[PDB]
Parts: structure tokens; sequence; C-alpha cells
């Protein structure tokens, strides 16, 4: 309720002193008078992609570290971090980090 | 009486970036051995009032050839998330009180780059469409690390609620815990921003420029709190508004102080800089801060 | 089974019929590929969550990680694709044939 | 691509098939075939060429469909039971869609469009591995759950797949889409036994792996992807024509051959059950199979096609790679009828 | 103590259910009143539309997403 | 001088100054002169709730002592 | 198939404990120490049964000594304790570490009384 | 097909995560937990087929806990029948289904 | 060994990043095992209580259970105290 | 009872669903599939799903459709089934999902590797030649 009521009162400001700034100098009358598709950010956004896949997967570490099974929670975690280095690593070493 | 709490939010706010403004080309005048604006108003006061009346009486150039939903629809959305970045935020009290606040602001950050895309897909231009490509790419890399550097830092917090973070700092600053990493997650709120040395890019021009401006208060709230955490006392919460509100201050005439300092790196450059030097230290950092409460027996109490 | 579900099943037959269209323009597949998996991501976290099946607030985050990656993949291909002709477009993949 | 990502990727593909294999969670198995998937990729991406490119594309758009399915029959599986185990599936509407995603998974008609055609952009060993691993868990899954599905849907997609086979194999000349529908046919085959007995499914999958191991070894040996190609292979090494003649009687259901054995096995479990229209059906439909093998034996081994001068060069080497198992999977696929009853170790 | 407020609490609210069932379906010709839906007789934990099934809405809506929605 | 900028600061200073302040202020005005009760978790809700029906005036903030128990 | 069996409205009527939260908070760890063994039993009673029906005299029990509890602080460490919960009122998080100063007063007067 | 690799080494790959009564972390409770359970301790070794025509109690009662059509289905003839009879105007509700009654802790 | 010695001052310059995340992360991964505070945050976590200990039913059997929660017996939080 | 929220948000997320999948301009079916995941997320939410909720809001808009549209650019009833307790001092869902790295290490295995081979393959596939 209190966070759709927040949402809906920044947007409708938003729009209201949006569309006073575009309407307010339309009153007054005045005259009135391609393919490369470069390779590299492609690259770039789908790393994003996948980091961001592998972030996702260590968000929930705030509340593993309290389990009682800290080893195997430990162990986990430290290999996934291990296979995003991994990821990074070999990303870099296939020239996948180049300009 | 919450809608006059969210009017007394979101107005303050404008005002600090229409004067936010004004702060900004005085610090760098007298960074530059000459003064700011100082005619319009007794101390130039009244310059920020000039902009803005000019600005929403200039003729706004249409392209007359242009998408015009995209074009309409991209100030909205910017402007929209920028003021809904500063309601989780907690002075001491937050207008809504999350659980997962800090989550919360990743996903708005993570929004905010449609604005550009939308802005530059639109624009019916190829160079801006390379210009918007480009900051989109930045913006998405810089982002990664941030969230990366959030959860490590977060990983002695306890929980995602940002009200704790006044718990956690309650004898100590974050800042000494874990300087490198905030040293890495300012860097990456300068790219995020695109602020110097990362700045390679009438109303909506004036609404764009107002949302980002915000965006670079916000950042500076957001790093305030979660880096230098100020005492609060629950009888007088006036004194933590006021450390809180100094400490945003200093930082954010921090970003102008840098601006005023470096010059621009090149986009191969930050490029590098980022997926070769903050990456693997931002991961080896990770490990460290997931290691590092096991080790010592300091888990904090929240689950 | 009450109505929420069943507007979700709907929603997840109308994604796949529009994959099953083809008017053209493969990234739009790729667009009904992704309603598809957030249609279920959906359901199966209202199923999970209803029933109080605690262990299995991981698979909703498993199927995404997964589908996600398979829309990288996809996205890889449309890309190699379009170099291929300089467009996108679905007829132009012709050249094998029954 | 570089040898270690080459093997690194097979052995993904093998793992993810495992994977499918041993586990009994729902999840596990979608997760497996989604792991597949993304290995099977590359393989079929080894020779960079726009037809490659085409078939990728398309097997990517037909197989992430299918786990698409496949993912929303568990999740309404779930639904109206709370159970992750791979058993009774519990649900009318969840069995239909399952079957589905299965049938399209495997190529069964009326989802057999994308195998001649993925076949025919692919190479000769991205053909081998698609068309003998890729039936592994489909087929297993089918196998595990054989109680749950409906009969009458069974019977009509291995029917139509027998049929659908026979008839596209008549008019091809390319080895590869010949090799797809007899692939085709031979699921159907495979699929029409489910309902009462998975040995036999089994022992199906067995011979026609074999034999389909023999065949396309035997063509990458002489490399030959059309008839007329495959027509000068007498004038070098009449042996491998020879073989490939036998393998191909074998392949057509001829007795004493080893193709034999499933259709006898299978027509002879169909009768157990008061089942004789079908086979009856499915025998005469074999035929067409039968029909266009032999016609690829008279153009390769049984007449002598005109030939050119440059042979000449190729008499004088030898292949400088020899396969190995070759003979050991055209001798399986020729002559192990005699050892029929070796079945019962529920292979 | 508060499982036995909760318990108590459940227990008025389901037999209010039960009074005013009876008061309304006595017309009904093949009704039963207070029957189970269920073949075992072991309790069951009864659900958010059980107990506030009759009452008004704006309880109704608080009992349902009171928590959630309070920030 | 340096100090010419300090009037624009200071106006930054008391606007960043008005959302806290106005969010205390309006904390304890509308929570009975204190702190606003935070519910996570769900059990303190079920706390609130128990408050609320055990008031009478149907707000969980008016507080019922010793003197209630007779 | 089956009546669903529910005890009468009078064998619910109970002398409720009509104190607020932040009084049972500030009297929990007391309560906790001195009404130990009605809780203990109803809540056996309570994890064996399986059924709120079951467990209602035990309920009834736990309430009677909930309020003899308080009656005793009422009777004995009255303004001591009305400090402690003022505290535990004010907080939003209702923390025991603000005032340790009132916790220790009315401990050393429920030690020295009770 | 199968190859029940975790049964022959007592690995344990995904068992646990299979049914709501094995295990939750903190002894979280399933909403529907008594009931598979009931279910599961019916038809534990007696085959698929058997399990399915003898313990088809249990399951029943297993569906109706997890989907609750026919409580759903008999709350709604209720106020149907509440409904057309205060239309119609020969029932009113009372003080406690209208807000004005007096809560209880 | 010195090979090893030559690389690693080699490392040192031109790629001091590098060189420090190796040496973190290793650190991060090595010294846990070697911690004797671990056993302790694992101890802490047993006596954090999430749920209702619930009572056992006593049968004249039970001399290691206490029947009230002041009774010495039962596990002691003394050496959380001191920690 | 606010008309059915759930219902009415349910409607939308079709309504949304019918209007990207008719595909008319891919840029305008990425709008349309952002306002249904929208729309999903808060379905989400509202049902109770905080985390789950914004890991939608999160990973999928903001990363998978923010490429796709990157991509792109290069080119030319209710109320009634919900429970009756609490869960404690804590939320089941975090819990449960938290639960992945001491319970499902198996999937965490599983995942990883499937990621890792999945960078390795949009490299070979992205290689060209
Ligand atoms: C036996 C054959 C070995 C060779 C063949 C290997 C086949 C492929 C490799 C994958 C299989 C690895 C086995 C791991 C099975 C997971 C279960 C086992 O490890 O026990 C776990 C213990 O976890 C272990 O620490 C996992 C360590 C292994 C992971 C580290 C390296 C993994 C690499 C494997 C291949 C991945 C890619 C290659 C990387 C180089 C369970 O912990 P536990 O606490 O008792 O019980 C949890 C339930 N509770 C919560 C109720 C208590
Ligand atoms: C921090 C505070 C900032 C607040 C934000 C900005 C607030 C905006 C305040 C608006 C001030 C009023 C502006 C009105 C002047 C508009 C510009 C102007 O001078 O137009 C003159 C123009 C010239 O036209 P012609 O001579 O006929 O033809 C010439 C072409 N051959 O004449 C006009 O059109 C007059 C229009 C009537 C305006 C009268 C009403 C004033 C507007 C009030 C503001 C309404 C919104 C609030
Ligand atoms: C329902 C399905 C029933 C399945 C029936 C299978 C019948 C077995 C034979 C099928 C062959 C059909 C294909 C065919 O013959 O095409 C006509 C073909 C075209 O020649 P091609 O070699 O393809 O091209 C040459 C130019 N490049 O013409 C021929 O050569 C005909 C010569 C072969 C005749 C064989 C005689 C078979 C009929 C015998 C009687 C029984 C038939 C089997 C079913 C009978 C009904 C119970
Ligand atoms: C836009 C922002 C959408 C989501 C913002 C709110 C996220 C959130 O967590 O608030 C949920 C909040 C409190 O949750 P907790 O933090 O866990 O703690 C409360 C209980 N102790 O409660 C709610 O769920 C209220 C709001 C839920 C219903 C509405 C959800 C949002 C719906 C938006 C639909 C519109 C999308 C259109 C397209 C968007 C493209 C950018
Ligand atoms: C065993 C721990 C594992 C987990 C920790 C790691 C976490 C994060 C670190 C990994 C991130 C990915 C690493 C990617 C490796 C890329 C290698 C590479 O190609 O770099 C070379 C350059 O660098 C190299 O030479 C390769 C690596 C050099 C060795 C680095 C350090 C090796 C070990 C040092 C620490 C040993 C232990 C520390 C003990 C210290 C005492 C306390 C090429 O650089 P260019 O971009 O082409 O620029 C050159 C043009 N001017």
């Amino acid at each position: 309720m209190n966070i759709m009521l927040t949402l809906l009162t920044n947007v409708t400001l938003a729009s209201l002193l949006v569309l006073i700034a575009f309407w307010l100098p339309q009153l007054n009358a005045y005259s009135e008078k391609r393919l490369p598709f470069s390779m590299k950010f492609f690259l770039v956004a789908i790393t994003f992609l996948l980091f961001d896949l592998e972030i996702a997967l260590l968000l929930p570490l705030p509340w593993a570290s309290q389990t009682n099974n800290l080893k195997t929670m430990l162990t986990m975690a430290l290999f996934l971090l291990i296979l995003l280095a991994a990821s990074l690593a070999y990303e870099w070493t296939q020239k996948g980090l180049e300009w | 009486m919450f809608m006059i709490n969210i009017l007394s939010l979101i107005i303050p706010i404008l005002l600090a970036v229409a004067f936010l403004t004004l702060v900004e080309r005085k610090v760098l005048g007298y960074m530059q051995l000459r003064k700011g604006p100082n005619v319009v108003g007794p101390y130039g006061l009244l310059q920020p009032i000039a902009d803005a009346l000019k600005l929403f009486t200039k003729e706004p150039l249409r392209p007359a050839t242009s998408s015009i939903s995209m074009f309409i629809i991209a100030p909205i959305l910017a402007l929209s998330l920028a003021l809904t970045m500063w309601v989780p935020l907690p002075m001491p009290y937050p207008l809504i009180n999350m659980n997962l606040g800090v989550l919360f602001m990743l996903a708005m950050s993570s929004l905010a780059v449609y604005s550009i895309l939308w802005s530059g897909w639109a624009s019916n231009s190829k160079y801006a469409l390379i210009g918007a490509l480009r900051a989109v790419a930045q913006t998405i890399s810089y982002e990664v690390t941030l969230a990366i550097i959030l959860l490590s830092v977060l990983l002695m917090n306890g929980s995602y609620t940002l009200s704790t973070l006044i718990t956690t700092q309650e004898h100590i600053w974050m800042i000494f815990t874990s300087w490198p990493l905030a040293m890495m997650w300012f860097i990456s709120t300068l790219a995020e921003t695109n602020r110097a040395p990362f700045d390679l890019t009438a109303g909506p021009f004036a609404m764009f420029f107002m949302a980002e401006y915000a965006n670079i208060i916000m950042m500076n709230a957001f790093t305030a709190i979660l880096f230098l955490g100020a005492s609060h006392d629950p009888h007088t919460p006036e004194l933590y508004t006021i450390n809180f509100v100094l400490k945003t201050l200093a930082l954010t005439i921090t970003f102008l102080w840098i601006r005023a300092s470096y010059p621009r790196f090149r986009y191969d450059q930050l490029m590098h800089l980022l997926w070769k030097s903050f990456l693997p230290l931002t991961l080896a950092l990770c490990m460290w801060h997931i290691s590092l409460p096991i080790m010592t027996a300091s888990i904090p109490p929240q689950s | 089974m009450p109505l929420v579900y069943m507007n979700i099943i709907m929603a997840f037959a109308i994604a796949l019929a529009g994959l099953l269209m083809y008017r053209s323009h493969l990234m739009s597949s790729l667009l009904c590929l992704e309603g598809m998996m957030l249609s279920l991501f959906i359901m199966s976290t209202l199923i999970i969550l209803n029933t109080h099946f605690t262990l299995a607030n991981m698979m909703p985050i498993i199927l995404l990680v997964f589908a996600a990656c398979e829309a990288a993949l996809g996205l890889s291909l449309l890309v190699m694709v379009s170099n291929t002709y300089g467009t996108d477009y679905v007829q132009n993949l012709n050249l094998l044939q029954c | 691509m570089n040898p270690i990502i080459y093997t690194t990727l097979i052995m993904t593909v093998m793992s993810g098939t495992m994977l499918v294999m041993i586990s009994s969670h729902w999840l596990l198995i979608w997760i497996g075939f989604e792991m597949n998937l993304l290995a099977m990729i590359p393989v079929l991406m080894k020779n960079f060429n726009p037809r490659a490119t085409e078939a990728a594309t398309k097997y990517f758009l037909t197989q992430a469909t299918a786990s698409m399915m496949l993912m929303m029959a568990i999740i309404i599986n779930l639904l109206y039971s709370g159970q992750w185990t791979i058993t009774k599936m519990f649900n009318p509407v969840a069995m239909t869609m399952m079957t589905m995603a299965l049938a399209m998974k495997l190529g069964l008609s009326p989802f057999h469009f994308w195998v001649p055609e993925v076949t025919q952009g692919i190479s000769l060993q991205a053909g081998l591995l698609l068309l003998t691993w890729q039936k592994l868990a489909p087929l297993s899954v089918l196998c595990q759950i054989s109680q749950s599905i409906n009969p009458n849907l069974m019977l009509t997609m291995a029917m139509l797949s027998i049929l659908i086979g026979g008839w596209g194999g008549l008019n091809q000349t390319q080895l590869r889409k010949i090799m797809a529908y007899s692939s085709i046919a031979h699921m159907g085959w495979m699929t029409a036994v489910l309902p009462y007995n998975t040995t036999m499914t089994i022992l199906n999958l067995l011979i026609y792996i074999t034999m389909t191991l023999a065949m396309f070894m035997l063509l990458i040996h002489s490399s030959a992807t059309t008839t007329l190609s495959l027509s000068h292979t007498w004038n070098k090494m009449p042996v491998i024509t020879s073989l490939m003649m036998v393998t191909l009687l074998s392949m057509g259901g001829l007795p004493p051959l080893s193709g034999f054995m499933p259709k006898w096995m299978i027509i002879q479990e169909m009768t157990k059950n008061e089942s004789i229209i079908m086979p009856t059906l499915m025998a005469m439909t074999a035929l067409l199979n039968l029909y266009f093998y032999m016609r690829l034996a008279y153009s390769s081994s049984l007449t002598m096609f005109p030939s050119t001068n440059n042979m000449k060069m190729k008499w004088q080497f030898e292949h400088t790679k020899q396969m190995k198992l070759l003979p050991t999977m055209i001798v399986l696929s020729t002559l192990v009828l005699p050892m029929t009853p070796a079945l019962s170790s529920l292979n | 103590l508060f499982q036995a407020e909760k318990d108590r609490r459940v227990l008025q609210m389901l037999r209010e259910n039960l009074e005013e069932e009876a008061i309304i379906m006595k017309d009904v010709p093949d009704w039963k009143v207070g029957e189970s839906v269920f073949h075992t007789t072991r309790w069951v934990t009864p659900m958010m539309g059980e107990l506030y099934g009759l009452r008004t809405n704006e309880e109704i809506l608080s009992a349902t997403y009171g928590f959630i929605w309070y920030t | 001088m340096w100090f010419e900028i300090l009037p624009g600061i200071a106006v930054m200073a008391a606007c960043l100054f008005i959302p806290g302040m106005a969010t205390a202020h309006i904390h304890k005005f509308t929570n009975g002169g204190k702190e606003k009760r935070v519910a996570h978790f769900s059990y303190q809700w079920n706390l609130m709730e128990r408050d609320r029906r055990i008031s009478g005036v149907n707000r969980y903030h008016v507080t019922k002592g010793l003197e209630n128990i007779d | 198939p089956g009546i669903v069996e529910l005890p009468t409205l009078e064998d619910l009527k109970v002398q409720e404990v009509k104190v607020s939260s932040s009084v049972l908070k500030a009297a929990a760890h007391h309560y906790g120490a001195q009404c130990d063994k009605p809780n203990k039993e109803f809540m056996l009673c309570r994890w064996e049964e399986k059924d709120p029906r079951r467990c209602l005299e035990e309920g009834k029990l736990v309430n009677q000594c909930a309020l003899d509890f308080f009656r005793q602080i009422k009777r004995h460490c009255a303004e001591p304790f009305t400090e402690y919960w003022t505290c535990i009122d004010y907080s939003g998080l209702q923390l025991f570490r603000h005032c340790r100063k009132q916790q220790a007063k009315f401990d050393e007067c429920v030690l020295d009384k009770l | 097909p199968f190859f029940d690799v975790q049964k022959r080494l007592g690995l344990d790959l995904d068992r646990w995560m299979t049914i709501q009564s094995a295990e939750q972390p903190h002894k979280i409770p399933g909403r529907c937990h008594a009931f598979e359970k009931e279910w599961i301790e019916c038809a534990h070794g007696i085959g698929g087929i058997r399990a399915e025509k003898e313990c088809k109690i249990e399951f029943d009662d297993f569906v109706e806990c997890l989907l609750r059509q026919k409580t759903m289905k008999r709350l709604s003839a209720i106020k149907r029948q509440r409904d057309k009879l205060i239309k119609e105007g020969k029932y009113t509700p009372p003080p406690h289904h209208l807000g004005k009654e007096d809560p209880r802790p | 060994a010195g090979r090893i010695a030559s690389f690693l001052k080699n490392a040192w310059a031109k790629e001091p990043v590098l060189v420090a995340s190796f040496a973190i992360g290793g650190l991060a991964i090595i010294l846990p095992s070697l911690s004797p505070y671990t056993n302790y945050a694992i101890r802490i976590n047993r006596a954090t209580p999430y749920n209702y200990p619930v009572p056992l039913r006593d049968d004249g059997n039970m001399p290691d259970v206490p029947s009230h929660p002041q009774d010495p017996q039962g596990p002691s939080l003394e050496w959380l105290k001191n920690l | 009872m606010t008309m059915y929220i759930a219902f009415i948000l349910s409607t939308i997320f079709v309504i949304g669903f019918v209007g990207f999948s008719s595909k008319p301009s891919p840029i305008y079916g990425g709008l349309g599939l952002i306002v249904s995941g929208g729309v999903g997320c808060g379905i989400v939410l509202n049902f109770g799903g905080s985390f789950l909720g914004l890991m939608v809001f999160l990973i999928y808009l903001g990363g998978m459709l923010v490429v796709f549209g990157y991509t792109t650019a290069m080119a030319t009833g209710d109320w009634v089934i919900y429970d009756t307790g609490d869960s404690g001092f804590f939320s089941e869902e975090a819990m449960g999902i938290a639960a992945l790295y001491s319970y499902g290490t198996w999937l965490v295995i599983v995942t990883g590797w499937s990621l890792l081979i999945g960078v390795v393959v949009i490299m070979e596939i992205t290689r060209g030649n």
C-alpha cells in the first residue's frame, strides 16, 4: 500500500513536471521551421549477463553464514567464487577482453 | 500523514540538486582561481532559479521524425527512478522500511540503463546510438562490481536491512574494516553516473539533468550510510541527520574536486581498468570477506 | 486450483503460441521463449510459497539462471545468423530443407 | 576448435546424459537436459559455415521449446501433487505435455521436421553423435514413466514416425537425410513397445545404435555424402562397399541378419498383448525402408558406376587414420542373431 | 501464552462460523452442518478463508496482507 | 573568497536536513509520541496485532500497563 | 465424511492477560523463571496431542499462573517495573540494551522483595 | 535407463529435495506435512499398483490439503446462500461478522 | 628456488594487482582450516535458539535432563560470555 | 478487499503477454515483455516472495532484457488458500534459499559447471573464422 502510493506519487510528479516542461514553450508562436555491428560490444553484454547470473548465485550469502554447517557452506561459496575467477581468467587468456 | 512525508522527501531533493549546480560552479571556479556565479543573487543564490526559468521557457527541438513514445517515456523513467532511490534510505528512519532495501536499490540501479537505451534509440541518429550503446556497456560493466562489493560489505552486516548498518557501525566506521572495497566502490560510483574521469558522453534535457544530479546525491548518501556510520541516539535523531548530511555534502564536494583535478580515460582504458584490475581484486576480497567472520568467530547476528 | 494459476497457464500458452507462429524476426522467437520461462518462474514460485515447501526456494533461482544462459546462447546464434545474412529474418534460413 | 575444448565439451554432453540417467529428481533431469543442449551446439558448429550455423539454430530452437514444455509439465505435476520424484505422473494433462516434449526431443512424428535438416547441415561426425548419443536421455525418461503413458498417443506417434520415415527416405539422394529418415523410422519402432515392454525398447536401441555407428563410420571412411560420390567407392576400396552392402541389408530387417532381431521381438511382444493389426502395418511400412536401402546398395556395390581419371592418384595413398571398433561394430550389426536369448540380461 | 491465546481465538472463530452456518443452511435439503471434507478425523489447521470467510472485507484484507504491506 | 561558497552549501544542507527530521517528527506524531514500531519476521507483527486487539481503540501504540490487569 | 467437533463458546472463556507486548517483554525473563511448570506442561501436551481442543485446561492454567505472577508484580514492584516497560515501549525495536539501568533497578527490587 | 547410483553408493545426491516431510531447515514444517507423511507410510514397500488401489484415502486427503477444492467449494456455497438470503431479506449478520465485536488477545 | 623468486619479483613489478589478488585469495582459502575460532563460530551458531525447545516427557530415567531452567543440568553458555 | 488485486494483476499479466505475443516491432515486444515482467514481479511480491520477486526484478529485467534490447539496438478467489500461523523470527523463503550452500551442494556444483561451460561455448561460437 505505502510502496504503491509512493511509486504512484513519484510517477505522477515526474509526469506532471515533464509534461509542463514540454508544453509551456509550445503555446507561444515561433517560426516552426549504420551497418558495422561491432562484435566486441555484444561480447561485453554477454559477459555481463553471465557474470550477473553468477552474482545472482552469490546473493544468498548473508543468510548462509548461519547454518551450523559452516565448513560445507564455506567450501561451496569458495567453489563458486573460484569458478567465477576461472571464467574471468579463461575469457582473459582467449583474447576476449581486448579492443 | 503519509503524503506529507512523501512530499517533504521529494521536494527538498529537487531543491538540493538545484542548488548543487550552483555549488559545483562555485567550487570549480574557486579551484580555477576565479569565482562562480556571484552576480545573479547576493552570492549567486538566484542563479539556479534563473537557469530553471530560462530552460522552461526555451523552445523544445523535437526531431520531427523520432518516436515520440520512447522520447517522452525516457525522462519519466529516469526521474522516477532517481526519486524512488531515496525512499529506502534511513536518515535515521526510512520513509518505507524494507527488509531487502539494499537489494531494492540494486534493482533500481539495474533498471536505470533503460532510459539511456531508449533515449539513444529514439534519437534517430547512428552516432547517438553508438554513444548510447557505449554508455550502457560501461554502466552494466561497473554495476557488476558494484553488486559484488556491496554483498562483500554486507557480509559483516548480517542482512540487507539498511537500518542495521547504523547498529553495525555503532563503535567504528566500516571504512576501517575494509578500505580497499570502499576505494573500488567510490570509483565504481564515479563510473556509474558518468562523472569525470568517466564522462565519455530544453525541458527533457532539464529532466534528464535533474535525474543525474539526484542520482549523484543518492549515491553519496548510500556511500555515507554504508561506510561512514554516524552514531544515532533514539531520543535525538537530529544529531544523526546532521552528521549524515554533512558526510554526504563532503562526499559530493569530493566528486566536484575529482572532476576539477583529473583528465578523462579512454573507453578501452576504463574497460581494461575495470575488467583487469577491479574484478580480480573484488573477487579476492569477496573470498576474504566470506572467510574472515568464520575465521575470527565474528558472524553478525541476524538470520 | 484457483484462477491465478489459470491466468498464468494461459499466459504460458499464449507465449508458446506466439513462439510457434513465426511472423518474422527470430528475436521475437527468443522473446516468446523468455516470456515462457518468466511464466514458469512465476507459477512455480507461487506453488512453492503456497505450500511452505522450504527447500524448493532454490529451484526458481536455478531455473532463472539456466534459462538466462540458454537466452545468451540463442542471442549468440542470432548474432551469427545476422552477420551471415545481414538480417535476423526467419525466411533466410531456408538452405536446409526436408 | 582446440582439442582440449572439444574433449571438455564432449565430456559435458556425456555427463549431462548421465545426469539425466542417474537422477531421481525432476529438476536434476531438466538440468541434465539443459547441460546437454548447452554443450551440444559447438559440436554441431565445429566446422564453421552457414549451413552448420543454420542447423545449430534450428536445433537450439527445437530443443529449447521442448525443454520449456518439459519444465511446464514438471510444474503442473508438482501443482497437482507435491512430488518431485520421477514416478507415476499423477496427472492426465501433465503426462500429455511431457510426452510431447520428449517426442520433440527424440524427433518423433509429427515433430520430425528438424531431424533431416539438422543432419544435412552438420558434418558426418556431428551427425553420428546426434543420431546415436542424443537418444539415450529421452528414451530413458520415457522408460521410467512407461506405466503412465497413454497407449493411444504413443502408438499414434510411433506409427506416424514409421510411415513418415518410410515415405521420406524414398525421395532422398543425400546420405545424411537418408540416415535421418532411417533414424525417425527406428525411433517409431522403438516407441511402439514402451507401453508393453521396455526391455524390447532397450534391445532395439542397442541394435540400432550399433548399426548406425557402423554405417556412419563406413561413410566417414569413404568420405562421401551423396549417392554419386559413394558410387565411386568401388574403384578404390571395394571391401568397404561390400561391408556397407551387408550392413544395409542388416538395417533393412532381412533375416538372418542382426537387424531382424528387434522387429521380430517387438512383433512377438505386441502379439502377446492381443495386438495384431499394428505389427502387420509396421512390417508393411518397414518394407519402404528396405526398398531405399536396396536402392543405395544397387548404386553402391551391386553395380559398377563410371569413375574419373583422377582416382589414379587416390589409388596410391592409404588412410592416415584408422577408426578403432569399426570391425567390431560391423560384426555386431551383422552376426548376432544366434545370440538372441541373451536379451534376458535386461540390456 | 501466545500459543494458548491463538488456540482459543481460532476455536472461537470456528465456533462462531459453525453457528452462523447452522442458521444459514437450515433450509438447504442435502446440507449437513459442520461436515468435514477429509476422510481422516485428525485435526486439520484451518485456512485463512475458513476463519474470516463470513467476516467483513476490511479485516479479511488485514489478516491477509497486513504483514506484507506493513513498511 | 572561498567562504563565498558557504551560502549555497548551507542551502543544500538545510534541504538535505528537511527529509530525515520531517520523517522522524511524523513517526513520533503518528505513533503516540514514540518510535514507529518495526515489523519484520512476522512475530513482532503478531505482537503489534495483539497490542491493537488489547488496546480497545484499535491502535497498537496505546499501551496497556499493569493497571489494566485488575 | 464425519462431523468436526468444536468446544462451546463457554469453554473458551478465561480471564485474559490484558497487558501489551512491552510489559510482557519487560517481565518475560522472570515470567519464564517462575511460571515454567504449567507452561511446559501445556507445551508438552500441545506437541503430544497435536490438537488444540485437547489442551484447553492447560491454557487456562497458564493464564492463571501468569495472572498470579503479574498480581505479585503489581503488589510489590509496581513503579520500577513501570519505568522499565516505559523504556521497552519507547523503542521501535523494544531493545533491552538501551536502559540497563532501569533493568537493574527492577531486578534489585524483585530480588529484595520476592 | 535409470541407474540407481545413489542407492548403490548411499550418496543422497537429490533425495533431500523430493518430499515436504524430509528434514527442512530449522524444522520448518510443510503445510501438508501430516497428510503426505500418512500417504507415504501407507504406500511404503507395497508397489505402485497396490499403492494406487489401496492407499487412495490418504492420497485423496493429501490432494484435498494441497488444493483445497472441496473446502473452497463449500465456502463458496455457504457465501452464495448467505448472499441470496440477505438479498431476499430474512437473514442479518451478527455484530461479530459486522466488525462490532470485542477482540481477544 | 631461484626461478620462483625471480618470477615473484618480476610479477610484483608491472603486475601488482594480480599478485595481491592471488595472495588474498590463497590466504582466504588456506587460513580458515588453520584458525581455532571456526569451531567457536560453529558453536555460536549452535547456541542461537530459533525454535521453541519442546520439553521431554519425564520417566525417571533422564538424570541429564534438567527439570527447571535454573537447574545445573543442561548445556551452559559461560564460554560464550567469557568470549 | 481490493476487488481481487491478485486477479487484476493476473489479467494485466495476460494482457501484456498477448501484447508482445503478437510480435510487433521487436523493440515494442521487448517493452511489452518488460511490462509483463514488472507485473509478474508485483504478483510475487504481493504474494509474499520478497527475495524471489526482487531476483526477478533485478536479474531478469536488468540483465537479460537489457542485453536483449542492446542486441536489438545494434541491429535495424485469493486470500483463502493462505496460511494461519506465523514463521518464527525469520522468513522461511530466505532460509530455504540460503539452504543452497548447506543442502544443495550437488545443485551448486552442476550449476557452476554449466555456467563455466556456457562461457566457453559463447567464446567458441563467437570466434567465427
Ligand atoms: C565417488 C566418485 C568420485 C569420482 C567421480 C566424480 C564425478 C563428477 C564430480 C561430481 C561429484 C562430486 C561429489 C559431491 C557430491 C555432493 C554431496 C557430498 O559432497 O556431501 C556433501 C558435503 O559437501 C562437500 O564438502 C562437497 C565437496 C566437493 C566440492 C568441491 C569440488 C567439486 C568439484 C567436482 C566437479 C565440478 C567441476 C570440476 C572442478 C575442478 C554434503 O554435505 P553434508 O553436510 O554432509 O550434508 C548436507 C545435508 N545436511 C545439511 C542435512 C547436513
Ligand atoms: C589459488 C587462489 C585462486 C583464487 C584467487 C584468485 C581470485 C581472483 C584472481 C583471478 C582473476 C583472474 C586472473 C586472470 C589471469 C590472467 C593472466 C594474464 O594473462 O595476465 C598477463 C599479464 O600478467 C601475467 O604475467 C600473468 C600472471 C602473472 C602472475 C600473477 C601472480 C602469480 C602469483 C603471485 C602470488 C603468489 C602467492 C602470494 C604470496 C605473497 C606472500 C603473502 C597478460 O596481461 P595483459 O592484459 O595481456 O597485459 C600485458 C600487456 N602489458
